[PDB]
């Protein structure tokens, strides 16, 4: 099963008689392990707010970051193994770079969560590796193909969401979205609520520290992937830690 | 663990004893006066007759401690 | 079953610790550097007088000026030194002058870990070699010796032994050898904890030395020069 | 175990031990400590040798002309991979001729790693890296796993006994940021002997530094100046 | 999981030996009777043919005559399935030296250039080798007619009369009893041949349905292969026949 | 031993079994029951129909760019069934072909050639102990030249075959034997007739019983030269027709 | 519900004597009326292919 | 996308001397549908199942009877993904070997070709053989050819052979019903005969394809002439 | 060198063409076909340079045979034109091949040019070899651009014959293809416009001026 | 390729264990002697198990790489001739030596070929699915001095220059015997050397001269492999000379 010598964890072109593949299946429960990234699609942009962990005592920002630039105007946050989110990030920011050189127009998200999806599925068939520990989202703005959220597991799946979480608190904070209308919301305002989602679901053993970090892509950026200002931040937090109490 | 089909053996002491355990769970007998805290070390290794969510409804999944729940283990 | 790539609880691989061991097994080999020229002494140990002597060699050229005593399994370093030729004469080549002790050292380690057992190139290791090398010349900078490992941990060294007697060697070098022992001490030093590993006593045909000094190029030692260190021992 | 047969196998909770196992290998590696101010970034590094009857040889490497590496793990497999660095950084300096980010030439070692740990058959690398690298932008000190991810710290010590080391680089956080070069020297000396135990206290000769900055390139001191840091001893502070 | 597997019959053993061409020369065994006798006029080869129906088409010479030159011909003992790439294999091979040598292919040189191929599988790869053995027969300037044999790692031989394949050991034995080294011409060759295969074989009067041979005579100064025909089969399956009736009395 | 070949290799990699067929391969067929999806397709001389779930299963997931209608070029359309990641992975993989094919080859592509095209591949990958057989099931709707509206399923198995009537998905065997008691009963396919015939198969097996936002409707007509989702208004013109039937 | 066994221990043994008695009397010589016997399982292959 | 293969030993000898691999591949043509070649020596008759087993298949293109060539088809036996591969890799060698000759592919020739492929399979490691057995004809040369191939990679030569479920009593019927010096007409009733033997029961025109082979060309039947051809048939 | 047409109807498609084919101006054979019969639904006629035309239909044919196989379509005009300007791509742009295909889809019959260019080209009727604009010139002058099938058939024939006595290269029988998908009616005398002179007076000689020393058969 | 599965793998005993199996299999049998004379080197090995019907003319076992440099081989086990094995690295020096020889205007030495048999052990070694022969090889030569070499290599790769060795059924008690036979004449006269050789050859079992094949080397000049008839008086004049010291 867990424990063995030939196919089931070391292989995954295994099936079972129910017709499981476990070693895809232990990939997606080491997305779990760490903190939430949530990423929110508005009819104007995408906001996202991530956990990102506090590892040690001598940090400086955009340490062990979970927020990535695929494209200009996409963003990317990670949930999950940080070491196969690296590898990933370096696919994904390759097949944006040509798209953008050959086409000349902002990528569509809907073409690219295809390419990294059919990239972390080649995997998932073979034996021969393992595939990603992580699980990932990536938003965006533009104006030639509108505001798109897409989700790849690790499995191999690109599917678009208008609000989605990745890591532990996953099933809990999805809820929250449920009582948010925010397919038709203002990127400004958006940004208070996936504050105050974070800081309700964090709890001391799924990791021990975090600090905070949203980011824009929408209205207010004009269409660019940028980490929020120091301004929006404390206010966003302030109203996270007000609905704390 | 109940993946059965086997032609051959397969011992069956511990068959028998795998369903009488899901009759007692069942509202036959009362499952409000006991309560299971079951403690197994994986759950690849059991079946899904037993897991279900009317035999043993929380799933509690435990991680290795953290950073801060060694030193107060300490 | 599990695999010999994996990582022990210890903290080291398998196939690595293996090829210490496997350094252990060969013939000593002992390699001085005295500030008057570097001298490289291994035993022959043979056990047949149909032999020819000067035949059994465990001490090959790297470079004209650069000698190298290896100890272990004596074909599994034989190809490292083949690939360390052809590198000596190239660097001739590009920079118009003749390979140090550290340049060529450095490039063959990097060789000597490389290992993936399974879904790794036929161009590269599936194992790694259980060779240590002494490296043993004087150079344009002067004399140097530098030791080399199967792990690729270089390091440079006065007296340095490997083989069967390596910790042992190793140990009662750093007391008898110093850099207020000559040359020709240091052939003397060499001598006597070389017997313990050996079979039976010191001989000239049971010895094979060759000193490269300042000036010169490599030399391999003739009988008589080889006799003239056994009467005092 | 069987969740460490090759670095493909994943135990249940959704980990590869291999991976792990690789950092164990880091402790059993020799002792370095990286700092920075806001115009040097210093390396600090304990060098052991076979023979101290000889100078024992450098344990920082050359990779560019305001980077330089201290090792920690596995000695071959630091060289191995300071030779794709090294290949990048020189590179670097030809097309793009600025003085390279160290976030950017991380992230590259990142993907590299990350080649036998998604292969089976195969063992990851089990070696740390403390890069000290200084650009237009000031200096950074980055800490590579023997997974990919990496950290830009103010201070950090991977190496063995590592835990003693940082005792010292929590309680002078705040100072490293104000620091010149000879003051981030000092402090990482003061970390480095800390690993080691209580009555066993550095000497130079065991002692290789390698001090990049804005107002030098590329240096390193093997004893050459190392004996005025070393000077106002403190002896293993707890 | 890859390893484990792998059975590891690519290993060496102490002793010296290969597994799979030890298991591989067992599955000669299993198979039909090929024999070649040297004779002094041409040489002859003598094999099985153990395709006997009523409804044969017949779209091949034969299924385990195959001439592999315009100067070599050969037999098969083994595995037909084998046999059918290898004699393909084995055609290009001998077809290529004619072109550059333009003179008969020795029997010694056209095994050893499949002997790497065998010893490819074997050693390393964990490929099978291929579950046949076959006796070549040519002439070729230099030493004038020769018969070869080679094994399932390409392992050779020179022989004046060899047999592999169901029975081997009792064909060899009794070919060895009246005929020891090139005591006989190219009719008699013929009839000791058909002899052995007789007896080797379950069908004690054959006919040309059971055994098929074949000759290669030098004529003119020229190799001419020949799969003869069942009729001239016949012909030697009586006389043979009529000789061992007057060795009863 | 019974229960599978744990101490043999026959389900661990490609290889035959003591028995012929593979375990391996037998259980790609049962992967496609765990997608939940369940697809109905019906060959008619007015289009060829499929139906499927347009179900959402929360206000999170898209239903403006998530459906399992999938228009692999103009003319022809397909359907998968099973594990969603083997889904999008042949659907990029087929669109590619499609227009390398148009471009190079010139020929306009019929059924038959993304079909047997895909399924030669899904040979490949089952013949690979690397790769393993699909864990989806392709149906496509296309019109062929000669014949007219067909339908066709390629199995993972890497078999392409014709098809009037056919079902892939969670009841694979339920739904095809009750479809075939409507060819019996043969009906004059005009363009409702066709469309009517596969919602009321689909209904009748899940037994949930669907409503036209539940469900998407592909056609690819024979004056439609591109692929169409008919989407809620024809299909509740049907549905109440449904109702009446019978 | 029992299977061919044989290779088995004491416990397969006992399974199968209570497996045959069920198959006579249900229809083998001997059967029911207007009184009905249900059977329940979770697996139907645990089953002996003559049940 | 990232892969080196594996190649390891199941494919390798067994101690009994016979190989592993060949035996259950035999196993899988045994389950196959029964396929009767009789070469008439008046044009080659190939005779199959047409059925799946639902008849909710519409095949009037699709068929287990195909044309490779302008006079060469092949018929099967066994699997059918393994098939379809073998169906589009024999024509890809015969339109090769058109473009320098101009005569379509022998089937002497082709079998070899074939063979290969299926060797390569047995062979190497981490790839398994073909499960189907041929049955390969044409017309050419002034003679009419009926080969036979087996999974392992072996070809034998027969003029009246049956395949699949009882594979045996075909090769008998055959013996028997059908004799030498006999015309076209008299194998085509013969087959379908031999499939009476070999799987029994009730027929439909669309539960068996027939298809004829002469230097015209092999053509398979419309569903129609087949069914003329019941009526004569016990 | 060569004079072929082919053309598109109200029927299907006749093809027309004088029999010689020239290495040059000038005979390498006074037998045989031009237009050439391949499978049985295609049919190419062939014009200009002999050694570049024969064998870009040939290796066309193969790469036709897989993709009619595979999709069961019939074959396009518009697919084989793509087909022969990838090829002829490859190639390099070498040699002269003015090259007319005609098949007949599920549709209409549809015929179509190609030049050696490398073209998208569609026409409206066409005429190949010599000069591509020569040849087509005379398609706008005899059709009035649509009449009945027999008419056009004559009309094919007689503007075919015009240029065979024009053009002396041409010589020998003229052939008309009829070509529809699986039907290919190869008539070889349409018309046969010039043929040759007996050749019943010999030239033969007596052994006498030049004698044989062997009769001989090797071994 | 694709093939990477372990056959060799690093021991804590300080080995790779092919080239042990490998030693043993040369212990056990297949005697080959050879002997360094003063004019003319000459290796013999005993068996081509020459039972009165085989041929003895084409049959080598003591391949010529050059025309200065022969090797006599030897490791047996059931499957008694490892030629196979042997064949290709006679193949691979063949080439090796004649190219040796277009480059370095010296003729190619015996130092050179053994240097190179340490290498195609080793490589075969490190290579990925790739397995050491078995084969140890007695490498007789000729240098650009002229002066006669016998070389003696073991199947790790490792080589001496020995004035007579035995390998083969108990190498030293051949070789111990032999030594006697040694001497300062018989190295001289280069009949006594052709002697040498056969003498050795006879300790372990008597008598054949089909069995005995030995192959001689003269100066620079071409190899010449003796005809049996050649052994056959040779062998009787031994076994004399064995009473006559005795």
């Amino acid at each position: 099963m867990s424990s063995i010598g030939t196919g089931y964890d070391l292989s995954a072109s295994t099936f079972s008689p129910d017709g499981r593949v476990f070693q895809v299946e232990y990939a997606m429960k080491a997305v779990e392990n760490s903190s939430t990234a949530i990423g929110i699609r508005c009819k104007d942009g995408v906001v996202f707010g991530v956990e990102k962990l506090v590892l040690s005592k001598l940090y400086e920002e955009g340490s062990n970051k979970r927020l990535f630039n695929v494209d200009r105007h996409v963003g990317m946050a990670v949930a999950g193994l940080l070491a196969d989110a690296r590898s990933l990030a370096d696919i994904a920011r390759e097949e944006a770079s040509n798209f953008r050189s050959n086409f000349g127009y902002n990528i569509p998200l809907k073409h690219l969560a295809d390419r990294v999806a059919m990239y972390v599925h080649a995997y998932t068939l073979y034996s021969a590796v393992r595939p990603f520990g992580c699980s990932f989202m990536l938003g965006s703005y533009s104006v030639n193909d509108g505001a798109q959220l897409y989700m790849i597991d690790p499995s191999g799946v690109s599917y678009g969401y208008w609000g989605c979480a990745i890591g532990k608190a996953r099933q809990a904070a999805k809820t929250e979205i449920e009582k948010l209308q925010m397919k038709e919301m203002t990127c400004r305002d958006v940004v208070k609520e996936v504050a105050k989602i974070i800081y309700i679901v964090h709890d001391e053993v799924k990791d021990k520290a975090f600090e905070l970090e949203l980011s824009w892509v929408g209205e207010l950026t004009k269409g660019r992937h940028e980490i929020v200002p120091k301004d929006v931040r404390e206010e966003a937090e302030k109203y996270a830690k007000e609905s704390l109490k | 663990t109940k993946r059965f089909d086997s032609e051959k053996a397969g011992d069956r002491e511990v068959q028998r004893t795998m369903l009488e355990l899901l009759n007692q769970l069942d509202g036959f007998q009362p499952n409000t006066q006991v309560k299971v805290i079951a403690a197994t070390n994986r759950v690849d290794i059991l079946d899904p007759a037993l897991l279900r969510s009317g035999r043993l409804d929380r799933k509690i999944e435990f991680p290795m401690p953290n950073e801060e729940a060694r030193a107060r283990i300490m | 079953d599990r695999g010999v790539n994996t990582f022990s609880p210890e903290g080291r691989l398998f196939q690595v610790e293996y090829a210490i061991e496997g350094h252990k097994l060969g013939s000593t080999a002992i390699g001085i550097q005295t500030s008057e020229g570097v001298c490289l002494a291994v035993e022959k140990r043979i056990t047949s007088p149909l032999m020819e002597p000067s035949s059994i060699e465990k001490i090959v050229e790297i470079d004209a000026h650069i000698g190298c005593a290896m100890s272990g399994l004596i074909a599994d370093a034989k190809t490292l030194i083949d690939k360390a030729r052809v590198e000596t004469q190239n660097h001739w080549f590009t920079y118009n002058e003749t390979m140090t002790v550290e340049s060529v050292t450095q490039a063959v380690s990097n060789l000597a870990l490389q290992f993936g057992e399974e879904d790794a190139d036929p161009g590269a290791m599936s194992r790694p070699f259980g060779v240590a090398l002494l490296f043993g010349g004087v150079d344009e900078k002067g004399p140097q010796l530098f030791h080399m490992d199967p792990s690729g941990t270089f390091v440079q060294c006065d007296a340095r032994a490997i083989g069967s007697a390596s910790e042992g060697a190793q140990s009662s070098l750093q007391e008898v050898y110093h850099k207020s022992t000559t040359l020709k001490e240091a052939i003397k030093s060499s001598l006597i904890i070389l017997k313990q590993v050996m079979e039976e006593k010191l001989n000239a045909t049971n010895i094979e030395l060759a000193t490269v000094q300042p000036g010169q190029n490599f030399h391999m030692f003739t009988k008589e020069e080889l006799e003239e260190v056994i009467k005092d021992i | 175990n069987q969740y460490d047969n090759d670095v493909t196998v994943w135990s249940p909770q959704g980990r590869i031990h291999q991976i792990e196992y690789a950092m164990e290998a880091v402790k059993q590696g020799s002792a370095t400590v990286g700092l920075k101010s806001k115009t040097h970034a210093v390396l600090v590094a304990l060098k052991r040798a076979q023979s101290e009857l000889a100078a024992h040889q450098k344990k920082i490497l050359h990779v560019d002309n305001h980077i330089g590496i201290s090792i920690a793990g596995l000695t071959a497999d630091a060289r191995l991979l300071c030779n794709f660095m090294r290949q990048e950084c020189l590179d670097s300096r030809f097309v793009f001729d600025r003085p390279l980010p160290v976030s950017r030439l991380v992230s590259l070692i990142g993907s590299k790693t990350q080649i036998p740990t998604q292969r089976y058959g195969r063992r990851p690398y089990g070696v740390g890296l403390l890069i000290a690298g200084y650009d237009d932008m000031g200096p950074h000190v980055f800490q590579t796993c023997p997974s990919a991810n990496y950290f830009d710290c103010r201070a950090m010590s991977i190496g063995a006994r590592s835990q003693s080391a940082r005792t010292y680089l929590e309680r002078h956080m705040s100072e490293f940021m104000q620091c010149n070069l000879d003051e981030l020297v000092k402090h990482g000396l003061r970390a480095l002997r800390e690993t080691l135990p209580a009555e066993q206290d550095l000497t130079t000769k065991n002692v290789s530094i390698g001090i990049v900055g804005k107002d030098l390139e590329f240096t390193i001191y093997d004893d050459d100046d190392v004996s005025p840091f070393l000077d106002g001893l403190e002896e293993r502070p707890q | 999981m890859s390893r484990r597997y792998d059975s590891r019959t690519t290993i060496f053993s102490p002793e010296g030996r290969l597994y799979q061409v030890e298991y591989a020369m067992e599955a000669i065994g299993h198979a039909g009777t090929c024999l070649g006798i040297l004779a002094n006029d041409g040489v002859l080869l003598a094999a099985e043919r153990r395709n006997i129906h009523k409804l044969l088409d017949e779209v091949f010479f034969s299924e385990k005559i195959y001439k592999l030159n315009e100067d070599m011909a050969c037999s098969v003992a083994g595995i037909t399935s084998d046999a059918n790439v290898l004699t393909n294999e084995l055609r290009l091979i001998a077809q290529r030296y004619l072109l550059q040598y333009q003179e008969p292919i020795p029997c010694e040189q056209l095994v050893t250039a499949l002997c790497d191929i065998k010893q490819a599988y074997t050693q390393f790869g964990g490929k099978r080798p291929f579950g046949v053995s076959l006796l070549y027969i040519g002439w070729d300037k230099h030493y004038g007619f020769q018969l070869y044999q080679s094994d399932p790692s390409g392992n050779y031989g020179g022989w004046k009369a060899t047999c592999i394949g169901n029975n081997s050991a009792a064909a060899v034995s009794m070919l060895k009893q009246d005929y020891k080294e090139g005591e006989m011409t190219l009719k008699s060759a013929l009839a000791l041949a058909v002899k052995v295969l007789n007896k080797t074989m379950d069908v004690s009067k054959l006919s040309a349905e059971k055994v098929e041979i074949a000759t290669l005579t030098r004529e003119n100064g020229k190799t001419v292969i020949r799969v003869l025909k069942q009729k001239e089969v016949e012909q030697l399956i009586k006389k043979h026949e009529e000789e061992e009736a007057k060795a009863e009395r | 031993m019974s229960r599978g070949s744990s101490a043999g290799f026959d389900r661990h990699i490609t290889i035959f079994s003591p028995e012929g067929r593979l375990y391996q391969v037998e259980y790609a067929f049962k992967a496609i029951n765990q997608g939940g999806l369940t697809s109905v397709a019906v060959r008619g001389k007015d289009c060829a129909v499929i139906v499927t779930q347009k179900k959402v299963p929360d206000k999170l997931l898209d239903s403006s760019t998530v459906t399992h209608l999938f228009k692999i070029t103009e003319n022809i359309g397909c359907v998968m069934t099973g594990m969603t990641a083997d889904s999008r992975s042949q659907v990029q993989r087929a669109r590619y072909e499609a227009a390398n094919w148009k471009y190079k080859y010139g020929y306009e592509i019929p059924v038959d050639m993304l079909c047997k095209r895909i399924a030669d591949i899904s040979q490949v990958y089952t013949q690979n102990a690397e790769m393993r057989p699909l864990g989806c099931c392709m149906i496509l709707i296309g019109i062929d030249e000669e014949q007219g509206p067909q339908v066709y399923k390629c199995d993972p198995a890497g078999y392409y075959c014709g098809f009037k009537a056919t079902a892939a998905g969670v009841k694979q065997t339920e739904s095809t034997s009750f479809l075939e008691k409507k060819v019996k009963k043969k009906f004059d396919w005009t363009f409702e007739q066709t469309v009517e015939t596969a919602i009321t198969c689909l209904s009748t097996v899940l037994s949930i019983d669907f409503k036209p936002s539940e469900i998407e409707v592909g056609v690819v007509t024979v004056e439609n030269p591109k692929f169409r989702i008919l989407t809620e208004a024809e299909i509740d013109a049907h549905l109440v027709a449904l109702a009446e039937r019978d | 519900g029992g299977r061919r066994f044989s290779e088995g221990t004491s416990a397969d043994r006992e399974i199968q004597r209570t497996l045959m008695e069920l198959l006579n009397q249900m229809d083998g010589f001997d059967t029911l009326h207007r009184v009905k016997m249900i059977m329940a399982t979770n697996r139907p292959d645990t089953l002996d292919p003559a049940l | 996308m990232a892969e080196r293969g594996y190649s390891f030993s199941l494919t390798t000898f067994s101690p009994s001397g016979k190989l592993v691999q060949i035996e259950y591949a035999l196993a899988a043509v045994a389950g196959g549908a029964p396929s009767v070649g009789i070469k008439a020596a008046n044009g080659v008759v190939l005779a199959t199942e047409k059925k799946q087993k639902s008849i909710l298949y519409d095949e009037r293109s699709v068929h287990k009877v195909e044309p490779i060539t302008k006079h060469i088809g092949l018929v099967y036996s066994g699997m059918g993904p393994d098939y379809r591969v073998l169906v589009h890799r024999a024509r890809k060698l015969a339109q090769q070997y058109y473009l320098v000759y101009q005569e379509p592919i022998p089937t002497a020739q082709l079998v070899q070709r074939v063979a290969s492929v299926m060797q390569e399979y047995t062979q190497s490691g981490g790839v398994r053989p073909f499960g189907v057995s041929l049955l390969i004809c044409g017309w050419n040369e002034g003679r009419p050819y009926l080969f036979q191939s087996d999974p392992s990679g072996a070809y034998f030569a027969w003029k009246a052979t049956a395949m699949g479920k009882n594979y045996v009593n075909g090769k008998t019927f055959l013996e028997k019903r059908y004799n030498e010096d006999l015309e076209l007409e008299d194998a085509i009733h013969t087959a379908i005969l031999t499939l009476k033997e070999s799987f029994e029961g009730q027929m439909t025109e669309d539960n068996i394809e027939v298809g004829i082979c002469n230097e015209a060309g092999f053509r398979r039947l419309t569903p129609t002439e087949v069914r003329d051809y019941l009526a004569a048939i016990a | 060198t060569t004079i072929a047409g082919v053309v598109y109807k109200d029927g299907i498609v006749l093809g027309a063409d004088t029999r010689a084919t020239e290495g040059m101006v000038v005979a390498d054979k006074n037998c045989s076909k031009i237009h050439f019969i391949s499978p049985n639904i295609y049919c190419c006629g062939a014009g200009t340079a002999a050694d570049t035309d024969m064998t870009t239909q040939l290796i066309s044919s193969n790469l036709e045979l897989h993709s009619l196989t595979t999709g069961r379509l019939p074959r396009v005009v518009t697919a084989n034109r793509m087909l022969k300007q990838m090829l002829f791509r490859y190639q390099g742009y070498i040699g002269a091949a003015l090259v007319l295909g005609g098949v007949d889809v599920t549709g209409p019959h549809l015929y179509s040019i190609y030049p050696h260019g490398s073209t998208d080209k569609l026409p409206y009727v066409t005429m190949g070899s010599g000069s591509l604009a020569a040849m087509a010139v005379f398609e706008d002058k005899f059709r009035p651009d649509m009449e009945e099938e027999e008419a056009k058939k004559l009309v094919s024939e007689a503007i075919a014959a015009g240029i065979f006595n024009d053009l002396g290269s041409g010589s020998n029988i003229d052939l008309c293809v009829i070509s529809k998908s699986k039907l290919d009616f190869l008539r070889p005398y349409s018309v046969p416009n010039k043929k040759g002179t007996r050749f019943g007076r010999y030239r033969c000689e007596k052994g006498t001026t030049a004698v044989l020393t062997e009769k001989v058969t090797p071994l | 390729m694709s093939y990477d599965r372990a056959i060799t793998v690093f021991s804590p005993d300080g080995h790779l264990f092919q080239v042990e199996y490998a030693q043993e299999a040369v212990k056990k049998g297949s005697t080959a002697v050879g002997v360094r004379g003063r004019d003319i080197v000459v290796l013999g090995v005993e068996k081509k198990s020459v039972a009165k019907l085989q041929d003895e003319r084409t049959v080598r076992k003591i391949c010529a790489l050059d025309d200065n440099v022969c090797m006599a081989f030897a490791v047996v086990a059931s499957v008694s001739g490892l030629t196979a094995d042997a064949r290709i690295v006679i193949n691979r020096a063949r080439v090796e030596c004649q190219s040796h020889r277009l480059t370095v205007g010296d003729p190619v030495t015996v130092e050179y070929i053994t240097r190179y048999i340490a290498s195609l052990k080793q490589r075969y070694t490190q290579s990925n699915g790739r397995r050491p022969f078995g084969i140890s090889a007695l490498i007789v030569g000729f240098d650009f001095d002229g002066t006669p070499r016998l070389y003696q290599t073991d199947p790790s790769g490792t080589y001496h220059a020995w004035k007579a060795n035995a390998i083969g059924r108990g190498a030293k008690s051949v070789r111990e015997f032999l030594e006697k036979n040694y001497t300062d004449d018989a190295i001289e006269t280069d009949d006594l050397t052709i002697k040498l050789v056969i003498k050795a050859l006879l300790e372990v079992v008597q008598s054949g001269g089909k069995n005995i094949e030995l192959a001689v080397m003269r100066r620079d000049q071409p190899l010449k492999i003796l005809s049996p008839e050649e052994i056959e008086k040779y062998v009787a004049e031994i076994e004399k000379e064995k009473e006559e010291n005795e």
